[PDB]
């Protein structure tokens, strides 16, 4: 889910 | 004719009453507060769990925050279990530290004396940090457990 809150994530796997 | 009553008042206040462990933000943004649990639902509760608090900016949340748009409604939650011992649950969107130190989000952590739990990390200016308080009368109580009197 992704709308409401900061998040993050990387993008190296 | 009220014997008991009468000495009852004489604590008045009782420190302690069930006290888990108590949240104390020391960068100041939410109010003291103190989490429990009661021994008999302890002792009673056999579903792998006996008492968790939830924390964050929701209502709901056993902890409620100023409001921070990277803490999560829920950002983390700890639960109390096991023979005599408590643990922390993250669960947030972006996770949770512990002493600068990130854990995994929904696993369960022992807990550690006046640890810190940091959170909203991404910004230097937008991370939260909370310290956890233990109480030792409780550790007391499982400690004992079974009292050896009445038989």
């Amino acid at each position: 889910s992704l709308e409401v809150t900061e998040a993050d994530a990387t993008f190296v796997q | 004719a009220t014997q008991r009553f009468l000495i009852e008042k004489f604590s008045q206040e009782q420190i302690g009453e069930n006290i888990v462990c108590r949240v104390i933000c020391t960068t100041g943004q939410i109010p003291i507060r103190d989490l429990s649990a009661d021994i008999s639902q302890v002792l009673k509760e056999k579903r792998s769990i006996k008492k968790v608090w939830t924390f964050g900016r929701n209502p709901a949340c056993d902890y409620h925050l100023g409001n921070i748009s990277r803490l999560s409604n829920k950002h983390f939650q700890i639960l109390l279990g096991e023979d005599g011992n408590l643990l922390l649950n993250d669960i947030s969107t972006n996770g949770t530290w512990l002493n600068g130190q990130k854990v995994e989000k929904n696993s369960n952590q022992l807990l550690s004396q006046g640890d810190e739990i940091t959170v909203g990390v991404g910004v230097e200016s937008d991370i939260l940090s909370l310290v956890i308080f233990i109480n030792d009368k409780f550790k007391q109580c499982l400690e004992q457990n079974k009292v050896d009197r009445i038989r």
